C-alpha cells in the first residue's frame, strides 16, 4: 500500500547524492518531477479503497455532491503524504550534510 | 559538534516523544490492575452464570415452564450486569485512553515552546516537520 | 388478580394500545373488540394494522387504505392500515441486524451517502404518526404484523439524532468555509420537524401510563413459550405491559360425548394452568372459541362482552 | 397419494430413523409406535432418548438409564437415553455458530494446549456411538430433544484431522465416526420424520426444521400430525366441528406443500396416555389411515 | 571504473526483480475482464433476490403458507448459489496469484543464474550475498 | 520500527568502520544487534501471527514450550536477515564511498 510513498522515499534518499552534488540548478525541481512520477504509476494500476465516513455527514449538511466528496479526501491524503515526500528530501539533505558534518 | 547535536537533540527529543506514545499502555496497565479486581468481581459473577445454567439445563420446559422462564430472567439479569461490568471497564479505559493522549499532546506542546526557547521561522518548520512527519510515518511503517 | 381487561378502559391516560402475539391467533379480531369497547367507553379512538391480510376487513366488511375512515355503525371508531409501515421498516434492516448504540447513525449516514434513504424512511414514518396526532385522538390501537415489531424503530433516530444533533454544532465550523468557497433545505427541514415529534412519540411509547401492550397467545406450549419470548423482548425494550389474552377455550361440561374435546380442553387448561402461576402479575384472559366460524361485528360484539366481563358458560 | 410410513416400515436397510419438531407434541409416543412397528417387523431395534422427560418410561413404566436394556413385555425392543446428548452439544452448539467457515479448526486448536477443549465432547460422544454399535441391532431410532442436533455434530471433526492430514486416542475413535457419519449422509440407511401439530407455528417451525436438514444433507420422507379431532357424522359438539375447520385450514395449507412427502393422520384418542395400549393402537394407525 | 559500472548495472537488474514482484496487475488484468463478466451476471442474481424478496413483502404467511415456503426455498437456493459462485471465484483468483507469484520466483532464480553467467569461486561466495540482500530487503520494504 | 531504528545506527558507524581502526570493527557493530534485541524485551505489546502449523505441532508433542521456542526462533532468523543485511547495505554504501568518492 505504502508502495510508491516507501519508493519515492528511498528514491529520495538515493537522490540526496546527486542533487546536494549539484548536477544542475534543478535541484528542488527534480523533486517535483520525482512526485510528477507519481501519477504515471497510477497509470498501471493503483486500485484501493477510501475510508470510513464520519464527517461525511457534515458535508451532506453542506450538500457538496460526490465529485468534491471525494476530490477532498484524495486531495487531503495526497497533499499530506507528498509533504512528507518534501520534508523527507529535506532530511536527506540533513544527511548529505551529516557527512560534511564528520567531514 | 554540539552545534548539530542540536540538530539531532530534535531526533532524540521526537524519539521519547513517540516511544512513550507507545509506553502509555503502562499507566494502562495500572487500569488493568483496577480491571482485575472488578475482573475477580465479575468472575464470581461469571461463576453463578454456569451455576444456573446447568440448573436450568436439568429442568424440564414442556412440564415445568414456570421455573424455567423465571431462571431464564434471571439468568438474562446476571448478563445485564455482566455487561454493565463491560461497559464500565471501556468507560474508564477510553477516560484514560483520552487523559493520556491529551498528556502526550500537551508534552508535544510542552516540547515545541521548549525548542523554541532554545533557538529563537523556517528553521521551526523545519523542526515541526521532521519531528512529526518523520517519526510518525515510520511509527506507521511499525503501528499503521 | 383480576381475569378481565376493563383495567385498559379504566386508564383513560392511555393513548396508544399495541397488540402482538404470533402464530395462528385472531389478534386483529380481539384487537377490534378491544376498539369497540373503547368506543363504548366514549372517547376519540382509532385502529391501525399492518398485517398484509386486512382482516379488518372482514371484520368490518369495508374497503379502506391508507387515510383514516369511519366505520358504519359506530362514529368514534376510525380505522385505517399501513402495509408501507412493514414495507419502510425493512430499510433499516442493517441497523436492525446491529442494533448497536453508536454505529447505528453511521451506517445511517453512510447509507445516506450511498442513495439518501436515511431521511427517506424517517419521513416515512413520521407521516403516520404526524397525521395519527394531526386528528388527535384520544387513543391509538395497533396491530403488528406476525413478523417483527415497529415500537423498536424509535429508538433507532434518537441515536440518529446524535449525528444530527452533534452534527448542529459543527453547523458553526460549516458556516464560514461555504461563504469562503464560493438543496440544502431538505435535510435541515424534513429532519427539524421530523425529530421533533419522533423524539415526542419515542419518549410517549416508554411511558408506562399510555402505552400499552396486549400480547395475545393460545393455549399451547409452543404459543406460549412464543409470548413469553415477547415479554422478555418487550422488557427488554422498556415498555409497559399488564395483560394478555388467550383463545380458543371453552372447557364445557353439559354433555359427554365431547370426549375429544374433552381431553382437549384437559390439554388447555394444563397450558393455561402453567401459564397463570407464572404471570400473577399480568390480567390473564380467557376468551374462548366462538362455537362458529368467526364472521361479522356480531362475533365482535360477543367478544367486547366478553372482553368487560370474565366468561362463564 | 404415499399416505404412510410403509416406506420406513418396508426397509431393512434402514438403521438410523430419527423424530424431532418442538412443541407440546407426543412425539415420543409416535417414536416408540414406530419402533414397535419395527419389532414387529423382525428385526433388532433399539430406541434412545435425548428429552430430560424419558416418556420411555412413561409409556413403559421401568426405569431406565445409559444402559441398554430389555422391554417389558416385549422381545426385541431396546432403550436407552442420556442426558449427556445436551453435554455433548452444549458447548458445540455455541460452536455450530464458531464453526461455519474454513477455521473449523481454529476453535479445537486455539486452546487445545492447554486442555483440548471442544475434543472431549465429541470423545464422550465417541462412547455413546460406540455402545450405540455394541451390541448391533438391525435399526436404532432416535427421539431428539426440543433443542440442537446430534446429526451435524459428527459431521465436525472429520474437519479437525485435515491439517494433521499433511504429513492420541484419534487414530480409532475418528475411523467409526467418519463411518457413522458416511452412514447418516446416506439416504438409504438413515432417515428423519418430523412431526408437527396443527397450528401454525409448529408448522412454520417444522418448515424450518425441513429446510435445515436438506441444508445439512439429511433426508425425509414423513410428517406424522398429531393431536388431530374428528367429529362423526353424529352430532358434533360445535367447537369439535369448529376446531375441524381450523385443522382443516392448516392441513390443507400443508397438503400442496409437503407433497413429496408422506403424511400421516393421528387423532388424539379419546383418552389418558399411560400405558401400551396408547402405543399398540397408535402402532396400528400407522399402517392403516385412521377411520373413525 | 567498468567493473563497478558491472556490478551496479547488476543491481539494477535486481530493481528488476521487484519490478517483476510488482508485476502482478499486468498480468491479473486479464483475469479481472475475464471474471467481471459472471461478475456482472451474479449481480443480476443478486437482482432477481431482491425482486423474489420484495415480491414475499407482498405475500401471507398465515394464509399462502404454501407459496410462502416456495418462494422461501427459491430463495435460499439463488442465495447460497450466488454465494458459493463468488467465493469459487475468490478462489480462482487466489490460484491465479498463487501460480502467478511462484512463476515471478521462478523468474528471481533466473535473474540469479543470469548474474551468475554474466560474471563468469570467492567472487561467487560473496557476490551471491551481496546481491539477495538488496534483492530480499527490497521485497521486505514492499510489504511491511 | 527496529529494523529501521538500528538501520540508523548503521548510517551512524559508516565513516566510524571506513574510518582506521584495529583488528575488527564489525564485531562492534554486531553487539549493539544484540541491545536493539533487548528492545524487544520491553517492547512486546503485540500478538501472534496468524499460523496453520499449530495444528501440527500439537500432533507432535511438547506445546506448552516448543511453540514458543519456535516462535522466538523464527524472530532471531528475522534478525539475521535484519541485522547482517543493513550491515552488508552500509557495506555496500562505504564500497560506493571508496570507489567514486
Ligand atoms: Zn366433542
Amino acid at each position: 500500500r505504502i508502495f510508491r510513498l516507501v519508493g519515492c522515499a528511498l528514491l529520495a534518499l538515493g537522490v540526496r547524492a546527486f542533487v546536494c552534488k549539484y548536477l544542475s540548478i534543478f535541484a528542488p525541481f527534480l523533486t517535483l518531477q520525482l512526485a510528477y512520477m507519481g501519477l504515471y504509476k497510477y497509470f498501471p494500476k493503483s486500485e484501493k479503497k477510501i475510508k470510513t465516513t464520519v464527517l461525511t455527514a457534515a458535508l451532506l449538511l453542506s450538500g457538496i455532491p460526490a465529485e468534491v466528496i471525494n476530490r477532498s479526501m484524495d486531495t487531503y491524503s495526497k497533499m499530506g503524504e507528498v509533504f512528507t515526500d518534501l520534508c523527507v528530501y529535506f532530511f536527506t539533505f540533513i544527511f548529505c550534510h551529516e557527512l560534511l558534518d564528520y567531514w | 559538534a554540539a552545534d548539530h547535536w542540536a540538530w539531532l537533540l530534535v531526533l532524540s527529543f521526537v524519539f521519547g516523544c513517540n516511544v512513550l506514545r507507545i509506553l502509555l499502555p503502562s499507566f494502562s496497565s495500572f487500569m488493568s490492575r483496577v480491571l482485575q479486581k472488578d475482573a475477580e468481581q465479575e468472575s464470581q459473577m461469571r461463576a453463578e452464570i454456569q451455576d444456573m445454567k446447568q440448573e436450568l439445563s436439568t429442568v424440564n420446559m414442556m412440564d415445568e415452564f414456570a421455573r424455567y422462564a423465571r431462571l431464564e430472567r434471571k439468568i438474562n439479569k446476571m448478563t445485564d450486569k455482566l455487561k454493565t461490568h463491560v461497559k464500565a471497564r471501556t468507560a474508564q479505559l477510553a477516560k484514560i485512553k483520552w487523559v493520556i493522549s491529551v498528556a502526550f499532546y500537551v508534552l508535544q506542546a510542552a516540547l515545541m515552546i521548549s525548542l523554541i526557547w532554545k533557538y529563537y521561522v523556517a528553521g521551526g518548520v523545519g523542526i515541526t516537520c521532521w519531528i512529526l512527519v518523520c517519526n510518525k510515518v515510520v511509527a506507521i511503517v511499525l503501528h499503521p | 388478580l383480576e381475569p378481565t381487561l376493563s383495567n385498559i378502559i379504566e386508564q383513560r391516560s392511555l393513548k396508544w394500545i399495541f397488540v402482538g402475539g404470533k402464530g395462528g391467533v385472531g389478534k386483529t379480531t380481539c384487537s377490534c373488540s378491544l376498539a369497540v369497547q373503547l368506543s363504548k367507553g366514549r372517547e376519540s379512538v382509532l385502529i391501525i394494522s399492518t398485517d398484509p391480510a386486512h382482516n379488518i376487513s372482514d371484520a368490518f366488511d369495508q374497503k379502506f387504505s391508507k387515510v383514516p375512515t369511519k366505520v358504519k355503525g359506530y362514529d368514534n371508531l376510525f380505522a385505517m392500515e399501513i402495509d408501507p409501515s412493514l414495507g419502510v421498516a425493512e430499510l433499516p434492516d442493517e441497523f436492525f441486524e446491529e442494533d448497536n448504540m453508536l454505529s447505528m447513525g453511521k451506517k445511517m449516514m453512510q447509507e445516506a451517502m450511498s442513495a439518501f434513504p436515511g431521511i427517506d424512511e424517517a419521513m416515512s414514518y413520521a407521516e403516520v404518526m404526524r397525521l395519527v396526532k394531526g386528528m388527535n385522538f384520544s387513543v391509538v390501537v395497533f396491530d403488528t404484523a406476525p413478523t417483527g415489531h415497529t415500537l423498536r424503530l424509535l429508538n433507532f433516530p434518537t441515536i440518529v439524532e446524535r449525528g444530527l444533533g452533534r452534527l448542529m454544532q459543527i453547523k458553526n465550523q460549516i458556516s464560514p468555509f461555504i461563504s469562503q468557497m464560493c438543496n440544502a433545505d431538505q435535510l435541515a427541514s424534513k429532519l427539524e420537524e421530523t425529530l421533533p415529534v419522533i423524539r415526542s412519540v419515542s419518549e410517549q411509547f416508554k411511558d408506562p401510563e399510555q402505552t400499552t401492550f396486549i400480547c395475545v397467545c393460545i393455549a399451547e406450549f409452543l404459543s406460549l413459550y412464543e409470548t413469553e419470548r415477547l415479554i422478555q423482548e418487550l422488557a427488554k425494550c422498556k415498555i409497559d405491559t399488564h395483560n394478555i389474552i388467550v383463545n380458543q377455550l371453552v372447557f364445557p361440561d353439559p354433555e359427554k360425548p365431547c370426549k375429544m374435546c374433552e381431553a382437549r380442553h384437559k390439554i388447555q387448561a394444563k397450558y393455561l394452568d402453567q401459564m397463570e402461576d407464572l404471570y400473577e402479575d399480568f390480567h390473564i384472559v380467557k376468551l374462548p372459541l366462538l362455537p362458529h366460524e368467526v364472521r361479522g361485528a356480531d362475533k365482535v360484539n360477543t367478544f367486547s362482552a366478553l372482553l368487560l366481563e370474565p366468561y362463564k358458560p
